[PDB]
RNA sequence: AGUGGCGGCCGAACAGGGAC
RNA sequence: UCCCUGUUCGGCCGCCA
């Protein structure tokens, strides 16, 4: 028979024709299983045999699971996919369990032979031509082409979710008070009918779907939370992630850390406050995946405490659109932040992490605004509104920042929390030149070829200094001249540099930087009482800046 | 039953495929609505996965509406038809509309709702409507008429437009009219009272040919420029003259006449910074003759229609912004400043979106182009909040720069 | 020995603007 | 030569059908 549900027109790439590639060698153990399946798909109608009028052919094989009889059929659609048209994926993401509103009855249903129940467009069914032999050499073998969407084509997922949107689409107008979220081949149906009447509409939906060719077995697990779905446990009034097993190794390989970090990073979305900065600080300049690497005392300090957060099981609540969203941040030091979204205090909705040391030189106010911009989008996605923000930075600290910063910065409606560590600005460049303090006219230069260079200062009191440098840059010698001036000065100092690079860095009040040299400058700035820093242009014969450049060339 | 002018993409360039960013639920129920009734009227029709083309769409609220406006982001679809709307059916520019003592803006988007669209080209104008937490797959539509915000819609329709306007152009021969995308700019030398009448005249004179206008009044003569200001001081400190010599030397790239030689002699020692110094007469002279050359406009700086417009914005603190519109570096075609606008001293992004919008109008009026924007803000800050404060019907092309104030030249 | 997706890691080209 | 940004393509481990 021809198909029950409307077909979906497909085309090839302009000026390209079907796939032509001959099949692999395969053992007799697997080959026997496929000829059985092809007639079981032929008997059910998913395929049809064809004469030799079809020049196109694409390979096939199979893989068998361990401790299971079932086989997976596979199609090497590489060359059909190369030449199949672009699609616009209708799956813009994966829904997250904290976004589920609270409903009385939650039923999870699974489509059987999901891609095998959609009609591949009659015009395209030709390129799906493949050949299978009975025995590895004797039988010449038969040719068959597809009648449905094949496991392994490039449109089989993008088309199924588009047709199946047409299928659920009237049913949604028939039952506005029941909601069906759709991802891939599972369906989540939820309502505020009783547990009895939820079994009636379940047969109503089972049958409306059966009207189109979709089979939802009753072999599925009934309404018994925790439903296992996407690696979570979804309980009647709560939810949590599937428990986490940590490799207990006396010797750790890089495969051990990389698999471990992903488990810790997945734990964080409900288990609050995990840190991973130093366990990944070990995995930075790693080349081999199996080679062992030791855990420093910091990274070993990071494994133990985290293991202790995960001892107790934790769980989050659901979204209640009448209560507001209140999102709270705590600092973790070393540029790591963890946050919780909730509505009724102590009933966490989800938790999370933001640790991207973004930029080379960032401070605690830039990093607190970067955590805000990520909580704000992760909330716009899941709940479609901006939460209210509890933020541990004084209403006056933040008032001084955005008024003075040169990039426009904004935070939504937020309030103050005094959960120390409070985040604050660690110093302040003066705006007018200090009187009575020695003025340091600094400059630096290096040679790109020899990577040798000099950094130093001439002051008003006559003091000078030049320091040779080895395997260094022109940028890195200017950042160093200013460090010489800060060491060799009192608590009040003036500095005149021609480094746009350095003056840019310093002026951004940065307290944590990835370059160990920039952290040298931050610490001396923190210990001074009055620092004033100004810029003159180079090679304009300005004061001693014209001179000190001669000493640094 | 009107014949359809054919449209095809620029040579060898595929159609737009831009990912649709998440939206606040308050602009979802409204764009779910605006498309229900546009589909019930037949203006748009749902599509499926066979279309690999998508263009962003979101919702603005025009100034004091409480009735949502649908706005689509056609910049990638726009820059891909360019030979159609620039070399072929373009729109000329009324060099004198900028002189008019008063100019009004009127939104003509309703007129694009009628005229039908080539059938080849409706596959490149499809937009998805997102749903919250990736529940419903995105409800993808496409455009059966001349869409709102495209840059090919005012090129096709300009004929049917000239005929609708032809009675009113003969009736008032002084008045100047210019049409840009979804907007219409009417310009007369009449006074604000007699002026507000003439628009109501053109409002009904176009309302009778089927255009429904959903006032915005410009004053292109009153427009000021931003002076490159040097400080005027009784006493100068060693620090003051290094800052000054820095501005003049940063300035010598635009106005080639500046000089710093004799004011640098003033800084001949390796001195303290706060020490006051007497200006020599050769340096009082250098200081003055410099204060003059800045009274004049830049030399030989003239608009070149082939080049793109560039606009840079600097955040001068205290709710004040400076900007420059140019095409080649240090050849400024315009300068400006903005102060205490809406969102003053309470919000910066609200302020910038006000800044960006008010700059786009100044350029469309003087050059018929949307200047390309260099935004002083981080990228995720602009995306997340701009459409809340965006009220215009076009969208300029922008990039985000991380530039510190090496010289805070423009005001001080 | 297939494909898509999600988390982790590593780089590869392309383009932008600044610093010499 | 230098730095940061952005985009656009690639290798392995863990999970899904
Ligand atoms: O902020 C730029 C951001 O916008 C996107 C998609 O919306 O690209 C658009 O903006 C670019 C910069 O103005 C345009 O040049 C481009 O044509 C347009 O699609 C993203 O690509 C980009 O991240
Ligand atoms: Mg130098």
């Amino acid at each position: 028979p021809i198909s029950p549900i409307e077909t979906v027109p497909v085309k090839l790439k302009p000026g390209m024709d079907g796939p032509k590639v001959k099949q692999w060698p395969l053992t007799e153990e697997k080959i026997k299983a496929l000829v059985e399946i092809c007639t079981e798909m032929e008997k059910e109608g998913k395929i049809s045999k064809i004469g030799p009028e079809n020049p196109y052919n694409t390979p096939v094989f199979a893989i068998k699971k361990k401790d299971s009889t079932k086989w997976r059929k596979l199609v090497d659609f590489r060359e059909l996919n190369k030449r199949t048209q672009d699609f616009w994926e209708v799956q813009l993401g994966i829904p997250h369990p904290a976004g589920l509103k609270k409903k009385k009855s939650v039923t999870v249903l699974d489509v059987g032979d999901a891609y095998f129940s959609v009609p591949l467009d009659e015009d395209f069914r030709k390129y799906t031509a493949f050949t299978i032999p009975s025995i590895n050499n004797e039988t010449p073998g038969i040719r068959y082409q597809y009648n449905v969407l094949p496991q392994g084509w490039k449109g089989s997922p993008a088309i199924f979710q588009s047709s199946m949107t047409k299928i659920l689409e009237p049913f949604k107008k028939q039952n506005p008070d029941i909601v069906i979220y759709q991802y891939m081949d599972d369906l989540y149906v939820g309502s505020d009918l009783e547990i009895g009447q939820h079994r009636t509409k379940i047969e109503e939906l089972r049958q409306h779907l059966l009207r189109w060719g979709l089979t939802t077995p009753d072999k599925k697990h009934q309404k018994e939370p925790p439903f296992l779905w996407m690696g979570y446990e979804l309980h009647p009034d709560k939810w949590t992630v599937q428990p986490i097993v940590l490799p207990e190794k006396d010797s750790w390989t890089v495969n051990d850390i990389c698999k471990l970090v992903g488990k810790l990073n997945w734990a964080s979305q409900i288990y609050p406050g995990i840190k991973v900065r130093q366990l990944s600080k070990l995995l930075r300049g790693t080349k081999a995946l199996t080679e062992v690497i030791p855990l420093t005392e910091e990274a070993e300090l990071e494994l133990a405490e985290n293991r202790e957060i995960l001892k107790e099981p934790v769980h989050g609540v659901y979204y209640d659109p009448s209560k507001d969203l209140i999102a709270e941040i705590q600092k973790q030091g070393q540029g790591q932040w963890t946050y919780q979204i909730y509505q009724e205090p102590f009933k966490n909705l989800k938790t999370g992490k933001y640790a991207r040391m973004r930029g080379a030189h960032t401070n605690d106010v830039k990093q607190l605004t970067e955590a805000v911009q990520k909580i704000t989008t992760e909330s716009i996605v899941i709940w479609g509104k901006t939460p209210k923000f509890k933020l541990p930075i004084q209403k006056e600290t933040w008032e001084t920042w955005w008024t003075e910063y040169w990039q426009a910065t904004w935070i939504p409606e937020w309030e103050f929390v005094n959960t120390p560590p409070l985040v604050k600005l660690w110093y302040q460049l003066e705006k007018e030149p200090i009187v009575g303090a020695e003025t340091f006219y600094v400059d630096g230069a290096a040679n790109r070829e020899t990577k040798l260079g000099k950094a130093g200062y001439v002051t008003n009191k006559g003091r000078q200094k030049v320091v040779p440098l080895t395997n260094t840059t022109n940028q890195k010698t200017e950042l160093q001249a200013i460090y010489l001036a800060l060491q060799d000065s009192g608590l009040e100092v003036n500095i005149v540099t021609n480094s746009q690079y350095a003056l840019g860095i310093i002026q951004a009040q940065p307290d944590k930087s990835e370059s160990e040299l920039v952290n040298q400058i931050i610490e001396q700035l923190i210990k001074k009482e009055k620092v004033y820093l100004a810029w003159v242009p180079a090679h304009k014969g300005i004061g001693g800046n014209e001179q000190v450049d001669k000493l640094v060339s | 039953p009107i014949e359809t002018v054919p449209v095809k993409l620029k040579p060898g360039m595929d159609g737009p495929k831009v990912k649709q960013w998440p939206l606040t639920e308050e602009k979802i129920k409204a764009l779910v609505e605006i498309c229900t009734e546009m589909e019930k009227e037949g203006k748009i029709s749902k599509i499926g996965p066979e279309n690999p083309y998508n263009t962003p769409v979101f919702a603005i609220k025009k100034k004091d509406s409480t009735k949502w406006r649908k706005l689509v982001d056609f910049r990638e679809l726009n820059k891909r038809t360019q030979d159609f709307w620039e070399v072929q059916l373009g729109i000329p520019h009324p060099a004198g509309l900028k002189k008019k003592k008063s100019v009004t803006v009127l939104d003509v988007g309703d007129a694009y709702f009628s005229v039908p669209l080539d059938e080849d080209f409706r596959k490149y104008t499809a937009f998805t409507i997102p749903s919250i937490n990736n529940e419903t797959p995105g409800i993808r539509y496409q455009y059966n008429v001349l869409p709102q915000g495209w840059k090919g819609s005012p090129a096709i329709f300009q004929s049917s437009m000239t005929k609708i306007l032809e009675p009113f152009k003969k009736q008032n021969p002084d008045i100047v009219i210019y049409q840009y995308m979804d907007d219409l700019y009417v310009g007369s030398d009449l006074e604000i009272g007699q002026h507000r009448t003439k628009i109501e005249e053109l409002r009904q004179h176009l309302l009778r040919w089927g255009l429904t206008t959903p006032g915005y009044e410009l004053h292109p003569d009153k427009w000021t420029v931003q002076p490159i200001v040097l400080p005027e001081k009784d006493s100068w400190t060693v620090n003051d003259i290094q800052k000054l010599v820095g501005k003049l030397n940063w300035a010598s790239q635009i106005y080639p006449g500046i000089k710093v030689r004799q004011l640098s002699k003033l800084l001949r020692g390796t001195k303290a910074l706060t020490e006051v110094i007497p200006l020599t007469e050769e340096a009082e002279l250098e200081l003055a003759e410099n204060r003059e050359i800045l009274k004049e406009p830049v030399h030989g700086v003239y608009y070149d229609p082939s080049k793109d417009l560039i606009a840079e914005i600097q955040k001068q603190g205290q709710g004040q912004w400076t900007y420059q519109i140019y095409q080649e570096p240090f050849k400024n075609l315009k300068t400006g400043k903005y102060a205490r606008m809406r969102g003053a001293h309470t919000n910066d992004v609200k302020q910038l979106t006000e800044a960006v919008q008010k700059i786009t109008t100044e350029s469309i009026v003087i050059w018929g182009k949307t200047p390309k924007f260099k935004l002083p803000i981080q990228k995720e800050t602009w995306e997340t909040w701009w459409t809340e404060y965006w009220q215009a019907t076009w969208i300029p092309e922008w990039e985000f720069v991380n530039t510190p104030p090496l010289v805070k030249l423009w005001y001080q």
